[PDB]
RNA sequence: AGAGGGCGUGAAACCGUUAAGAGGUAAACGGGUGGGGUCCGCGCAGUCCGCCCGGAGGAUUCAACCCGGCGGCGGGUCCGGCCGUGUCGGCGGCCCGGCGGAUCUUUCCCGCGCGGGGGACCGUCCCCCGACCGGCGACCGGCCGCCGCCGGGCGCAUUUCCA
RNA sequence: ACCCACCCGACCCGUCUUGAAACACGGACCAAGGAGUCUAACACGUGCGCGAGUCGGGGGCUCGCACGAAAGCCGCCGUGG
RNA sequence: GGAGCGUCGGGCCCAUACCCGGCCGUCGCCGGCAGUCGAGAGUGGACGGGAGCGGCGGGGGCGGCGCGCGCGCGCGCCCGCCCCCGGAGCCCCGCGGACGCUACGCCGCGACGAGUAGGAGGGCCGCUGCGGUGAGCCUUGAAGCCUAGGGCGCGGGCCCGGG
């Protein structure tokens, strides 16, 4: 007999996307072999995101890939998303760019190339940079999605600001016994 | 001089008896098919001694003899002829079974072509 | 009994509602319906814009 | 699909997953929202702060297109019109500044969130915003009430 | 390509038959049965196939074309070997290996068409084997 | 191309054999020397003595530095004190055995799981037959026997250990690199003990098996090991 | 009728018999052997096949080679032409290229300041040839090399078949 | 795998229970039947499509529906959510 | 004259505990394999001038960074070569690559494996009906039923023989 927890001992991070689609699996294909045969850890932090979940790959804005490639000295360079591009109408002038992306938005698509901008997928951009050289690897806001607002200390625990799930806001749902000092207490 | 498997090694069995269900043996109503018990109380259940055992993958059979047949093959449940024309290239580690509903004129043409080809049948002498 | 979060939600099932369940299956037979009976009042009003005034 | 929810699974083991201690027994908190005050006080009071209790104005005969008023942000104000407007501009010599009437795209109110390009405009609206106001002056343009 | 449509088919195929643990494939030209990327008739841009002549005598091997597929009609291109056993290996072998052809396949092309050259064995002279019948 | 590559490759190859002799001879020629310093180290005690009995004296020896701890008892009913600081010995099943050096804070912590372990100064020989017999790293967290030492050199080369003889002398002497060579080890599964013990549950003072037996853990480890 | 008028199939409980085996700790059960039965696989030597080789017998045409024909592959000279990507030149399709636009013009036209249609303009989609480059499985034609099949040649120290 | 013998082991299941071989209940035997469903609402997770949008209903245009009470399309494409 | 009681020896007995080995599963390994040298790895390769037995004349270190299977060499004859795998013959081969590669595949190393209530995963487990699909099966006998017949699977179960 011998002391160890077995309570932890399985390790629950994914190994393939839990997609069928055919496409994204051929791009885990090709990367898997790079992630092994490489030395570039671009090609396991990319293998890693294609066998992440929706939610877990956030779009990533034009404005957020333009300010991020912005940042002095990564001039000349490709922008790498495993998620997808989104169009910014709150920005105007887009500079010519390089990327990569499993998607873009058919506008966001226009704008790219309309500025002079190449548009790669996975595929092309493993035979042009294998080792990920040359590359900015870039995520949407994982913390974007509404859900959060309702994570956390829960509403009604002094010092939370946390969404309570309500049927639809307006003065009387909820606003009375423990918001207001008027009406009992409040946290 | 029937068809030699091409490696004929000891098969080796950790358990040859059935697993028989708890209270089979007792009554007509309870089959010997195996069931777990899930009784609060069950002798057999919480793996008292004197009792009837209980299938683990502890009894696993070994991988390179799993599924053969004591004469050193695999089954595999031929159909028609057309179906065995697949083991062809396999012959020295698969067999062919032909199916109970194939019919007496037809499972003869299926024999003597698997006597061609020289897959082995398992069950050939026999309709007639 | 209420169980960690979620909306204090309130359904109006407490009539008799399965006794008044309206059903569609009708709609299809019943945008047919209409349809003839609307391409029947053309050919009725025969130069006369299908329309109405 | 059947084939894959739980109950499936659950055959043959007595309980169906609600044990054996306690049961699964009809409705032993009482039915629905029962006991918001007594004895499902804490789950109220620690996700619904402030169900219980009135509180505001009531309002008889409430019609809400009276107070229909959809607003719009300097953010993407140029949105509402095509690029060839926004191009042919920055451009002409003129200095004209291309018209905006923002109550044809069905807002009502222009507030005042974001930079607005350093291009005149004439912004036609029911009501602005103070800082949407400025904006617009500080860009060189002129905001213009509409009934 | 030919991997995009073999995750398309690798599970669905009509050709395909597990069943007893085992699995296999009835699609033309894919010698060794296997439903392998590999050896696989229908999905790769070349292709290689032995199979028996209809004659009873001899094997045909079938290659596929390049040139157009798309054009099934067209595609595929037959050739009986009718020779001396021996001999038939080696056109086999030089058809793939000195084409440089497939070349993955070969030795597989040659197993089977000696497979089907052992096929065309004696019927009469195995019956005569199994069975002694001396003294009744 | 052919042939001047031809006799790079077997360049190359001669290049990897003389360096192969020669850390070969390194190993050899360390061994020698540590035949050489278990024997001064040894004499050089008696030595002592006497000459303290020579004159009307005493020579006290050094208390020792290093320790073998074999856990005695099962792995049920075990208070959580205990239970951790055998956990903190990698002693984990019974009849698992580590080396400990010995200190006010490793000496206490013994002291703590006393009536779980029987332990003591283990012999030259003791150290030899537990490394060779049942001598397993710990490479890349896979228990893996020293079957060479190209796996101890692989590992604890960056201290200047490059083969068991040198990690006998590490273990055995208490060293600089004693904590990373003894980690290193795999705790020692060792048999039950044969002819058996005298009583599991009482300490060796008091006729059982538990506790400081000093000098005498040495037999248990021969009837282990 | 081993379908006989509540009759297709005809399970189990339960009963009758026939055969076999047992029998003072109620029976029944798990593990482990033994004995007996039932069938099943044999063998009237199972010495199991397959390569290659050496020898010994017997038998057909070759392979190796050229020659003629067919088919296939692969190649570069991209040689010649079709093919299409990125770029540049034609402002050439632009009206013989259409849609879209809160871009413009009511110098226009038609219908009643508005609607429809022109006409500018912008965005997008198509012709002409030249140049550079990815010469890309997107194809043809010749030439080359190689392969395979058929038929010609080769009659036997060969190449097969068989024992 | 059928029967018999012998050595060792071996209390009857289900269940509520801190505790069941219990002098705790249910159970003579066999067959068939027999219990976590569907609708609605919410939340989180996951998969797909599109993405500052998205949406399909409801309605309409296309057929006598064999398959169709489907499928397709809509300045309704967005009244509206 | 213990088979009693108190003190102590040797010796022997056996648990599912410990050790070694087999086999099954689970977990872990930034695990390996889409076809390459390489085992404390501590380079490889142009290419130009100047030359050659020269070399890089550094620690009782006991040694890793430098040395004795060659660097230049045997052949063509002091000068030239030091040549190509469609052929070095191979323990490594960078020219092309499994018998192996259903990449949801295949392979290797370690570790571990009680379980009610409860949770999750996988079931080429099982039932009935629908779209597809098996040039499936079936009066030369389907379903069901029965079977001291033959087997497979840890098991849910399954497949064959006979009736
Ligand atoms: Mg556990
Ligand atoms: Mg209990
Ligand atoms: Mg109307
Ligand atoms: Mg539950
Ligand atoms: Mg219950
Ligand atoms: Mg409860
Ligand atoms: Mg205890
Ligand atoms: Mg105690
Ligand atoms: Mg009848
Ligand atoms: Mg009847
Ligand atoms: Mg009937
Ligand atoms: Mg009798
Ligand atoms: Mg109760
Ligand atoms: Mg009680
Ligand atoms: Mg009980
Ligand atoms: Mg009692
Ligand atoms: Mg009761
Ligand atoms: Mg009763
Ligand atoms: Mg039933
Ligand atoms: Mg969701
Ligand atoms: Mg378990
Ligand atoms: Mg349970």
């Amino acid at each position: 007999g011998v002391d160890i927890r077995h309570n932890k001992d399985r390790k629950v991070r994914r190994k393939e996307p839990k997609s069928q689609d055919i496409y994204l699996r051929l791009l885990v294909k090709l990367y898997r072999f790079l992630a092994r045969r490489t030395n570039s850890t671009f090609n396991q932090v990319v293998l890693k995101r294609l066998f992440m979940s929706r939610t877990n790959r956030p779009p990533l804005s034009l404005s957020r890939m333009i300010r991020k490639m912005k940042l002095p000295g990564r001039e000349g360079k490709t922008a790498v998303v495993v998620g997808t591009i989104t169009d910014d109408v709150r920005v105007q002038e887009v500079p010519k760019l390089k990327v990569c992306a499993l998607r873009v938005s058919s506008r966001a698509r226009s704008r790219i190339l309309k500025a002079g901008g190449k548009i790669l997928t996975f595929d092309q951009l493993a035979l042009d940079s294998p080792k990920g050289c040359g590359t900015v690897l870039l995520s949407g806001p994982r913390k974007g999605r509404e859900v959060y607002r309702h994570f956390g200390k829960a509403p009604g625990t002094p010092h939370s600001h946390t969404k309570p799930y309500v049927r639809s806001k307006g003065r009387k749902f909820e606003r009375a016994r423990g918001r207001r000092a008027s009406r009992g207490y409040k946290n | 001089a029937a068809l030699r498997p091409l490696v004929k090694p000891k098969i080796v069995k950790k358990r040859t008896k059935k697993f028989i269900r708890h209270q089979s043996d007792r009554y007509v109503k309870i089959k010997r098919n195996w069931r777990k018990p899930r009784g609060i109380d069950n002798r057999v259940r919480r793996r008292f001694k004197g009792q009837i055992l209980m299938p683990n993958i502890g009894y696993g059979s070994n991988k390179k003899t799993k599924h053969m047949l004591p004469s050193g093959f695999r089954k595999f449940l031929v159909h028609n002829v057309k179906e065995l024309e697949v083991l062809l290239m396999c012959n020295k580690s698969y067999c062919a079974e032909i199916a109970h509903n194939v019919s007496s004129k037809n499972r003869k043409a299926i024999v003597e072509r698997a006597a061609q080809l020289a897959i082995r049948v398992t069950n050939p002498n026999a309709r007639l | 009994a209420p169980s960690r979060n979620g909306m204090i939600l309130k359904p109006h099932f407490h009539k008799d509602w399965q006794r008044r369940v309206a059903t569609w299956f009708n709609q299809p037979a019943r945008k047919i319906r209409r349809r003839k009976a609307r391409q029947a009042r053309a050919r009725r009003i025969a130069p006369r814009p299908a329309s109405g005034p | 699909p059947s084939r894959l929810r739980k109950t499936r699974k659950l055959r043959g083991h007595v309980s169906h997953g609600h044990g054996r201690i306690g049961k699964h027994r009809k409705h032993p908190g009482g039915r629905g929202n029962a006991g918001g005050m007594h004895h499902h006080r804490i789950n109220f009071d620690k996700y619904h702060p402030g169900y219980f209790g009135k509180v505001g104005m009531r309002h008889y005969h409430l019609k809400r297109n009276q107070s229909f008023c959809p607003t719009v942000n300097l953010d993407k104000l140029w949105t509402l019109v095509s690029e060839q407007t926004r191009v042919n501009a920055a451009k002409n010599k003129t200095g004209a500044a291309p018209i905006i009437d923002v109550v044809r795209s069905g807002y009502y109110k222009v507030l005042g969130k974001g930079k607005l390009p350093k291009q005149p405009v004439i912004v036609k609206a029911k009501f602005f915003s103070r800082r949407a106001e400025e904006k617009i002056k500080g860009v060189g343009g002129a905001c213009v009430l509409v009934a | 390509s030919a991997h995009l449509q073999w995750m398309v088919v690798r599970n669905c195929s009509s050709f395909l038959i597990k069943r007893n643990k085992q699995t296999y494939s009835t699609e033309p030209n894919n010698l060794k049965a296997r439903n392998s990327f590999r050896y696989n008739g229908l999905i790769h841009r070349k292709t290689v196939g032995v199979e028996p002549a209809a004659d009873g005598k001899g094997v045909v091997v079938v290659m596929k074309r390049r040139s157009g597929q798309r054009k099934p009609a067209t595609s595929y291109v037959r050739t009986t070997i009718n020779k001396n056993a021996r001999a038939t290996l080696s056109s086999i072998r030089h058809m793939i290996r000195k084409n440089k052809y497939h070349p993955d396949l070969r030795m597989a092309a040659i197993r089977r068409a000696s497979a089907i050259l052992r096929s065309q064995k004696p019927v009469m002279v195995k019956r005569k084997r199994t069975r002694p019948t001396k003294s009744s | 191309n052919f042939a001047e590559l031809k006799i790079k490759r077997l360049r190359k190859k001669f290049a990897q054999k003389m360096l192969r002799k020669a850390r070969r001879k390194l190993i050899y020629e360390k061994a020698k020397h540590y035949h050489k310093e278990y024997r001064q180290m040894y004499r050089t005690e008696i030595r002592m003595a006497r000459m303290a009995r020579k004159a009307g004296n005493f020579y006290v020896p050094a208390e020792p530095k290093l320790a073998f701890v074999i856990r005695i008892r099962g792995i049920n009913g075990v208070s959580p004190k205990v239970r951790k600081v055998l956990q903190l010995l990698r002693l984990r099943q019974i009849f698992n055995g580590t080396f400990v050096k010995l200190n006010k804070a490793s000496i206490n912590m013994l002291r703590i799981v006393e009536p779980y372990i029987a332990w003591g100064y283990p012999n030259l020989k003791s150290v030899n037959e537990l490394i060779y017999k049942r001598g397993y790293g710990k490479i890349n967290k896979k228990r893996i026997a020293l079957t060479d030492n190209a796996l101890i050199a692989r590992s604890l080369g960056k201290y200047g250990i490059i083969c068991m003889e040198d990690l006998i002398h590490e273990i055995y002497t208490v060293g600089k690199r004693f904590k990373e060579a003894n980690n290193f080890l795999w705790p020692f599964k060792l048999s039950s003990p044969r002819g058996g013990m005298k009583k599991k549950t009482t300490h060796f003072v008091e006729g059982e098996d538990a506790g400081n037996r000093e000098d005498q853990i040495n037999r248990l480890i021969r009837r282990m090991n």
